[PDB]
């Protein structure tokens, strides 16, 4: 800081002194300008008016030239001088960044001290190439049952989560990131702790400020950052937000280090890409959207990369979210989004009514990297459930019609309920993978079947309860070695008799 | 309707045939023992 | 302390934003005044455009007003619409530096008012103890949770 | 670029090629003048119940009454061929502001009131010097926002150098706003 | 307790900072000065705990 | 400054200025014209022409007429004294009762606060409904929807809301009209000034006194220009800003049909050039209206509950209108015409309906254990509907038509006969707390009430009535 | 070499002002004060010696007047056994990080078709070791083979397995496209030819390589590129194939995939250049578009190449211009079903949607077509009896119906396999069924002597004698 008399006072007079490319602005309207002048401006840079508001030249037609505007048209009077920076649109990187929250542009508005970075990096780039990338190995734990089970995540993927309106999307995503405050408070190798990047397009503020405080709740700010174009924030900072995520993300993915990415609301970055183009007079295409869609969804997914040995070894994980109409998927953006990702997770309101939450359609669901993002231990036990599941969506419809079946379905019928039953949920309550193993085999090795459904939903907690209190080791050793040997079998199957003894349901 | 439909039929058929699988595996070994493996 | 010193250096930045903001507005005004009253500027600004073709009353008057501001201490001020620009300004000053100490101290009144009709009443050598006190023992607790949860 | 622009662009061109320059260039200004003083020529320019031959024949009247080259005369029987009599003022504007430009620009200025011979001078003198253009023919106008400080536009475009007092002090203001 | 001793001790703030950011310097010396003497008495305590 | 009109289009008006030009947003009067003629400042356009929306009927303008720039937006007033008033988008009253003495007056265009300057703490209404105080809890100081079509009973659903919350409030309110009927206007400014919400007194010199009021009023009708309804919801947000910023106090902000916000936008984007969007809709479909829900929102100083009635076109959810305005709201309730046709009323779609504050970490747990069983219940009903329809109910077993039985008994008793409709209902009207409806649908669904008719819960309220119902259709 | 001026930009379309010597269309522009290379390709004339051309790179950091060269030439790419063992881009560059293309030869991607005095030859049988497709829809030896799908359908492992049971024992050359897909698919594809021996890189001491052998050239224009290069690219590996055909003689195998981002990509700059849109957003130049580049793709008199193409069909619907346009353009054909992967049947090939010119009685004999048309006609039989029994059951169908259903079923879970490259998804091996073997387990099933099986022995196996096997096994672990 500093004083008025002395110091301010000689500053603004030493700041007064002048006299005698530059171009003035010929029309304005809708947040976006057209200037006459300024032949040498790169398409894409940063232009500044002579009332601090800024711009990015995007049209860079024979006459005139078209900018538009990170903010209200209000200031810009068709006549005001403008100048160009020089410098392409870019946004800082670095560590200074986590606990904060800013808009795309990476000016803060947490409203508490400015942002310590001094490296730069430019917005849009090109995506790293085929020779410097590897293939996925490691598992990117999302805390939930089901995930980490049957969809299992990777370090590297682009993975969609695609559902309707009010089915649990920002959830999966903010336990994603509350899953992983014990993995990194537990180590201080950056190479095995995960930041988080969390991009809200078109959002409300009071929606970020909900989530900003579900995190600052539970202590997961310190490694993760927010990034905020919300819809009062003009179109043109709706289609850099996510840029500059990938931007932020990339130093993660650079030096060495790992990161996570969630696009919130990627339809409301296409909505802006088309606003733009239509107030810049391009044509449209079907839906009024333009062509360029695929182009604008492609650039960003595909810089999510797993590099190699030789360029650090790290990783840009994306989890980009899209809500469809009337669960048609057969739209225009789902199926652009969808032919670009490795991977789904489809959310359906039937689902999240009937009582299944998170309402994850373990059908339509995938993920094409699969096994190689998935540990021994939950391969063992994941596959046998999307087996048994398999079985029970197979059969359970014409079961329910009140048919006399035998024993051999009664069982599949039974296994399934017990399952699906388990893949149950709260929200912001996630698990630890050892604990997700050892609540798997017991409802996969026969521990459920007799038991109540209704039953299971304590079953489960106490068992954790259990697990956490006396049998640690179990949990320790089978978060180090990442397998079930015989012994760590055996003494699983002795807790869970031990548990059963001691405790007592309706059957 | 469709996946009604579609649900129920393929649980018809999957219960049906499962029953003639068993008792096709049963009535097997005893009319074609040159497969049992037990007797090779 | 360190939700305290964020507060502190928001207010002392608003504090700053607003006096620039006062400092240039009043010298702006003032400017719009004696340019419409004056003669001589006007061939003082003829003449200077002239010799811009090939210094103005404007950046004069400014820079003659923000060195006479450099070294005012504008604690020693007046009242607010007392015409010379320091006057103007240093009003603002010090009611914001009031407003702003007003909300990080404790006053002098507060202060005054329990130190001479609460607490030496009590006793004297060491204030040993509390019984010997009327209810308002309870505002007093009350000012506790005010001064340490302002401080 | 603009369509007024092609035609100026080739009428300076062949001007500086075959003819002359000057005889176009004061048929320019006369054209012009006719047009903003007559004020009955720019609604038989704008009006379309005059035919095309009755265009051209008071166009040819206008050749032979006055002083007229011919490119001038094919300039206009072509603006009626693709019909952009319209254009004329327009193209007149253009072909002065570039440009009109190997012999002497005109330019805009303003002021408050009545300025003096002295400053006038002074005025013309430097903007000469500035300019490096031996011939200058200038306009005078009162707009009263910039207070008295001369503002003008020497005209090409590129430069309008605002020699004022209110905008340099807003411009000053808006810049010491700044943050610290 | 597991929650006070997790994150050991990131908190430990740096005066330098906050005497160069701040122009009163005469509220914060005090405040420091309450600071310095209450962590003695509270690192007194545990060590005689 | 003075400019001249040089093309008119409609609700669009070209004006060209000599010297210098407006800012965008500014207001301009016309001055060769019979009323007040206000335009507002869109777009430049070169040539120093700028392009303006008029806020009244464009008849009798003249290529030629001369316009008067103000220098700065449109200026609502504010104050007590808007309080127990009607005002149009410009502030002029049209209550016939004099001119508004209020001391300062707020700009029609403002920024919205920013993000640190939010507090989203979780709260309820007591709206007396059953269907939202059990599965679509309201929230104080948050956003409020009612999607719904044509004829559903959105005006019938606020009338009820104004009855059993603004006059059980303490604080002030607001309500808008966004191109809704003259009639029901009138309607809601005498019905405030029966029940005491508006509360004005003649004196003896023709003046008036509105000294008392709780209510503020702003109408901009379906007989009005695209201009002077794109204008007017802001107009009362400035109204409310007042209160919640300088007053400090919590506000009510009821909204009919901000929609024709958007549809004012659909019949004035053509005459303003711009290409339209996949419905015919806009390319600022989306900002023009987060520009206009930011401002809505609890802060550090005041609070604004909100509640908006959001029109669907030709009864389709998959609109741009709905689809983009259904990110902005805290709490939801999607009206339905299937079922309005069974005579059920309110018509709300328990599952299309939802809400943020219905997790247990608000609302107990027993109450949201009910809540989902209800849920789980009619959608396992809903999942039966064709195989109801082709085949018929004798073919499903026992537990699905105890299913069938349990959903049409929670159907027919999540209706209740409001007070408002009583002039063409007959039956009086039924508040009903949350305790009641919560014991009544737990023993529901537990089975307590499964030897009662399906009649007996239709427009009943609490669970005595129906059986009282039941014992008099037992005879 | 003349000179040029950008005069506008707009997304990946360039206009550009020449003072004489206009160049002709489709010639390649480059642009000079750039960071990296940046190529156009000339697409109209507009007048006043004006043209509007397409950036292979991204156009950001552009500028009005920037100076640009013609080359006199369409877009060259480097042609001879150097590409070999070799990945290339659409202009011709290498992105393998291995060092320069040393090519003592370069073809023109834009060439003119084979006309029609230039015959196919006949139509040669082609053994890929799959069963439905060796039996329903026989795959050509010398024609374009198609693979329609959707998305999680299996047209890049269906590819890799083609890959692996035809390339690596082809004699002659290969060349893969990926035109707008996955980049970790192109690392995989390229760890597994390095793995396989289809690549063979040897480094040297003094920092060269060795391709030799290598029996096998990748060209990539994928996802992060812009257009203009994904429609170029496919052109780029079509001309390298070219030259193996024509000069060297020799027969030659084309792996493309998602060949509709060609498509795609010309949709996203039509309407920039001006064009109208077509009925559901397409450009209208899309027949032409793409007959000009299938008719470059056949069987002549100096060569032969085996083409087989991926082509993505958009929510399942097989009625969009690109497809519908595409289907006639193809020898063979394979439709790969969701309702069919739903049931864990991969490959998931529906036998009522593939087609094939080459079964006949007369190419294929009356043993292989009877075969096919009685597995096709008992499929439909079993297709035409799902609503009656959803609605009434099993219970009504005679035994006859009950026989056919059941043979139906066989029939499905047998021609089922599992691949080499899905060890990653099923952990099972893979297999290679011949086509005999598939003739004759088809006969034995449609004759009847199988009935005594059960039909879960069929799933996974490769003949009759694993399907006794499995039976053999679930009926000792029965007991």
């Amino acid at each position: 800081a500093k004083i008025s008399p002395s110091e301010m006072s000689r500053l603004l007079e030493e700041r007064i002194a002048g006299w005698k490319e530059v171009g003035r602005v010929v029309s304005v309207g809708d947040g976006i300008a057209r200037l006459f002048g300024l032949e040498g401006v790169q398409a894409g840079e940063l232009v500044e008016f002579q009332n601090g508001m800024t711009g990015m030249a995007l049209n860079l037609e024979t006459d005139n030239v078209g900018v538009v505007i990170f903010g209200d048209d209000r200031s810009v009077l068709e006549g005001d001088s403008v100048k160009r920076t020089g410098r392409i649109v870019d946004v800082p990187i670095g560590p200074g960044l986590l606990g904060r929250v800013v808009d795309a542009l990476g000016n803060p508005i947490d409203g508490k001290g400015p942002i310590p970075a001094k490296e730069r990096r430019r917005v849009e780039l090109k995506a790293p190439g085929i020779i410097p990338r590897k293939s996925v190995h490691e598992p990117m734990m999302t805390g939930l049952k089901c995930v980490d089970a049957l969809v299992p995540v990777g370090r590297g993927q682009r993975e969609l989560i695609i559902g309707d309106r009010q089915t649990g999307k920002t959830a999966v995503a903010v336990d994603a990131i509350i899953n992983q405050k014990e993995i990194n408070d537990s180590t201080d190798d950056e190479s095995k702790k995960l930041y988080c990047i969390y991009v809200a397009v078109g959002q409300k503020r009071s929606t970020v400020a909900q989530i900003v405080k579900a995190l600052e709740q539970r202590d997961a700010m310190k490694y993760t950052t927010v990034v905020a174009a919300t819809a009062s924030e003009a179109a043109p900072l709706q289609f850099l937000a996510p840029y500059s995520g990938c931007a932020m993300g990339e130093w993660f993915r650079d030096s060495g280090r790992h990161c996570v990415i969630i696009y919130d609301d990627l339809s409301k970055q296409a909505t802006a890409y088309r606003q733009m183009s239509l107030l810049l007079r391009r044509p449209p295409g079907r839906e009024a959207y333009p062509g360029d869609v695929f182009y604008l969804h492609s650039r960003l997914l595909e810089r999510a990369a797993k590099m190699g040995d030789k360029s650090g070894g790290g990783s840009l994980t994306a989890l980009p979210v899209i809500e469809t109409q009337a669960g048609d998927v057969s739209a225009y953006i789902p199926t652009n989004v969808i032919s670009i990702t490795d991977g789904q997770i489809f959310l359906e309101t039937e689902l999240f009514y009937k009582g299944i939450r998170p309402a994850i359609n373990v059908g339509l669901s995938v993920s094409r990297v699969g096994s190689a993002a998935q540990v021994k231990a939950m391969k063992q036990v994941a596959g046998t459930m999307k087996l048994e599941l398999a079985q029970y969506r197979e059969v359970a419809a014409f079961a329910q019609f009140g048919s006399d079946l035998d024993a051999s379905t009664r069982q599949l019928l039974t296994r399934g309920t017990a399952l699906t039953e388990l893949l149950k949920q709260r929200q912001y309550s996630p698990m630890k993978n050892s604990v997700q193993v050892c609540v798997l085999y017991c409802g996969v090795k026969g521990y459920l079947d007799p038991l109540d459904p209704k039953e299971i939903s304590r079953f489960e907690s106490l068992f954790i309860d259990y697990i956490n209190a006396n049998h640690q080791d179990i949990l320790k050793t089978i978060e180090t070695e990442k397998e079930l040997s015989e012994k760590t079998e055996a003494k699983l199957r002795a807790a869970v008799d031990e548990f059963v003894a001691m405790n007592e349901f309706k059957k | 309707s469709v996946k009604f439909m579609d649900q129920k039929r393929s649980g018809e058929e999957t219960v049906y045939f499962k029953k003639e699988d068993e008792a096709l595996l049963r009535n097997l070994l005893a009319n074609h023992p040159e497969y049992d493996p037990k007797y090779s | 302390l360190v939700e305290k010193l964020n507060g502190i250096q928001q207010a002392e930045k608003l504090i700053q934003g607003s006096l620039q903001d006062v400092m240039i507005r009043e010298i702006v005004s003032s400017f719009k005044d004696l340019y419409k009253s004056r003669p001589e500027l006007h061939d003082a600004a003829m003449q200077s455009a002239i010799q811009g073709l090939s210094m103005d009353p404007v950046g004069a008057h400014f820079k003659a007003s923000l060195q006479e501001l450099a070294k005012v201490n504008l604690s020693t001020a007046t009242a607010d619409p007392m015409g010379t620009v320091v006057q103007r300004v240093a009003a603002v000053f010090q009611k914001r530096e009031k407003e702003f100490l007003d909300t990080f101290t404790v006053k002098a009144t507060e202060a005054q008012e329990i130190k001479t009709i609460v607490d030496k009443c009590h006793k004297g050598n060491t204030f040993d103890f509390h019984a010997l006190s009327d209810e308002e023992l309870r505002r007093l607790e009350q000012l506790y949770s005010t001064v340490n949860n302002r401080v | 670029q603009t369509l007024e622009g092609r035609y100026a662009s080739a009428l300076f061109r062949v001007a500086k090629k075959k003819n002359q320059l000057e005889k176009v260039y004061g048929d320019l200004e006369s054209v012009r003048n006719a047009l903003k003083d007559s004020s009955e020529f720019r609604l038989f320019v704008d009006s379309p119940a005059v035919s095309v031959q009755q265009k051209l024949d008071v166009l040819r009247q206008l050749v032979n009454r006055y002083k007229f080259d011919p490119l001038t005369g094919n300039l206009l029987t072509t603006l009626v061929e693709n019909k952009r009599l319209p254009m004329l003022a327009r193209v007149a504007d253009a072909f002065d502001a570039m440009y009109r430009k190997e012999k002497g620009e005109v330019k805009c200025l303003v002021t408050s009131a009545k300025p003096l011979s002295a400053q006038q001078q002074k005025e013309i003198v430097a903007a000469l010097q500035n300019r490096a253009g031996t011939q200058a023919r200038l306009i005078i106008d009162y707009a009263v926002s910039p207070q008295i400080m001369g503002g003008l536009v020497v005209r090409l475009g590129e430069q309008v150098l605002d020699f004022s007092v209110a905008t340099r002090l807003d411009r000053l203001q808006s810049q010491l706003l700044a943050p610290l | 307790i597991e929650r006070q001793s997790t994150p050991g001790k990131p908190q430990q703030i740096d005066w330098a900072k906050w005497e160069s950011q701040i122009a009163h310097k005469d509220i914060l010396n005090c405040l420091k000065t309450f600071y310095t003497n209450q962590v003695q008495i509270l690192d007194r305590a545990l060590g005689a705990l | 400054n003075h400019g001249r009109i040089t093309q008119v289009i409609g609700a669009v008006v070209d004006v060209h200025f000599d010297e210098q030009l407006p800012p965008i947003l500014n207001s301009l009067e016309v001055q060769g014209h019979t009323n007040r003629l206000v335009l507002e400042v869109a777009q430049h356009l070169g040539e120093n022409t700028v392009r303006t929306i008029a806020m009244d009927a464009t008849e009798g303008l003249v290529r030629g007429q001369k316009v008067v720039d103000t220098g700065a937006p449109i200026q609502v007033p504010v104050g007590v004294e808007t309080l127990g008033r009607i005002m149009n988008v410009i502030g002029e009253p049209v209550d016939e009762c004099g001119p508004v003495p209020a001391k300062k007056t707020y700009s029609i265009h403002r920024a919205a606060p920013l993000f640190a300057d939010q507090s989203t703490e979780p709260g309820l209404l007591q709206t007396g409904i059953k269907v939202v105080d059990l599965l679509a809890p309201y929230a104080k100081g948050g956003k409020i929807g009612l999607f719904g079509g044509a004829g559903v009973g959105k005006t019938v659903l606020i009338m009820e809301l104004i009855n059993n919350v603004a006059n059980k409030h303490g604080g002030f309110s607001v309500f808008a009209g966004v191109g809704e009927r003259t009639r029901e206007g009138n309607d809601l400014y005498h019905e405030m000034m029966t029940t005491g919400v508006i509360k004005r007194k003649k004196l003896e010199d023709g003046k008036f006194d509105f000294t008392g009021s709780k209510a503020a009023l702003v109408y901009g009708q379906m007989n009005e220009p695209p201009g002077a309804r794109a204008r007017v919801a802001l107009t009362a947000l400035s109204v409310a800003e007042y209160f919640r910023d300088e007053q400090g106090q919590d506000v009510l902000l009821f909204i009919d049909n901000i929609y024709r916000f958007t549809q004012a936008g659909s019949e004035v984007s053509a005459l303003l050039g711009r290409i339209p969007s996949a419905v015919g809709y806009q390319p600022t479909l989306a900002t023009d209206l987060g520009q206009l829900q930011e401002r809505i929102t609890t802060t550090k100083k005041g609070s604004i509950t909100s509640v908006q009635a959001v029109y669907v076109p030709a009864d389709d959810l998959t609109d741009p209108a709905p689809a983009t305005t259904f990110a902005h709201l805290d709490a939801t309730t999607v009206l339905s015409r299937q079922i309005a046709e069974l005579g059920i009323y309110p018509a709300v779609d328990p599952l299309d309906s939802t809400s943020r504050m219905l997790a247990p970490e608000i609302v107990g747990q027993e109450h949201y254990d009910t809540a989902r069983a209800t849920q789980k219940l009619l959608q396992d009903y809903k999942s039966l509907q064709d195989i109801i329809a082709i085949l018929g109910m004798d073919e499903l077993s026992e537990e699905d038509k105890l299913v069938v039985s349990r959903a049409r008994k929670i159907q027919r008793f999540l209706s209740q006969p409001f007070t408002v409709a009583e002039v063409f209902t007959g039956k009086p009207g039924r508040f009903v707390e949350l305790p009641e409806t919560i014991k009544s649908a737990q023993t529901i669904l537990r089975g307590e009430c499964d030897d009662l008719p399906e009649m007996a819960f239709y427009m009943c309220g609490g669970l005595e009535e129906v059986r009282s119902k039941a014992v008099k259709m037992a005879q």
